[PDB]
């Protein structure tokens, strides 16, 4: 067991519990992608003339 | 033969050289028009290109303080 | 009467060639804008 622990690296960095840094990647998914979408919005409304 | 078939060939041969002239000055008229049209072309073609620049500057704009927002 | 004539066969050929230097730039500036077009629509199907 502790060799199995010590010779994988995903089990070991997946070690249960969620800290706050999967709410961050969400926080930058969400921001990044709406900037993209507002961005695109201007470009679609800027370019149809 | 050859000699025929060139000294018939002339543009215009059969033609008085005076309609030569109105159709020339009118040439040069119509070409007058066509350099207006073409300038307003290329303006409004640097019009849209320099609407283009804006809109490329307001992208990567806002990608670069996107990127960097986080 | 053959002496002003050559201004004549002068006067079509630069005319033509800039006919011909006119409807390049069209040509060119519209693909691009219709390349720009379907960049566009490409990118408004992402969305």
């Amino acid at each position: 067991c502790k060799s199995l622990i010590s010779e994988n690296e995903d089990t070991k960095d997946l070690l249960s519990k969620s800290p706050s840094e999967w709410q961050d990647i969400i926080h930058q998914r969400e921001q990044e992608l709406q900037i993209k979408r507002d961005v695109l919005d201007d470009l679609y409304r800027k370019l149809q003339r | 033969r050859q000699i025929n078939k060139l000294i018939d060939s002339l543009p215009g041969v059969d033609v008085s050289a005076e309609e030569q002239l109105r159709k020339i000055d009118m040439l040069q008229k119509k070409l007058v028009e066509v350099e207006d049209e073409k300038i307003e072309a290329i303006k409004k073609k640097e019009k849209l290109l320099r609407h283009v620049d804006s809109l490329i500057e307001d992208f990567v704009d806002g990608i670069a303080n996107s990127k960097k927002s986080t | 009467h053959q002496s002003r004539e050559s201004l004549i066969m002068l006067l079509e050929e630069q005319l033509e060639y800039k006919r011909g230097e006119i409807r390049e730039i069209e040509q060119v500036c519209k693909q691009v804008h219709d390349k720009l077009t379907s960049i566009q629509d490409t990118l408004r199907t992402g969305s």
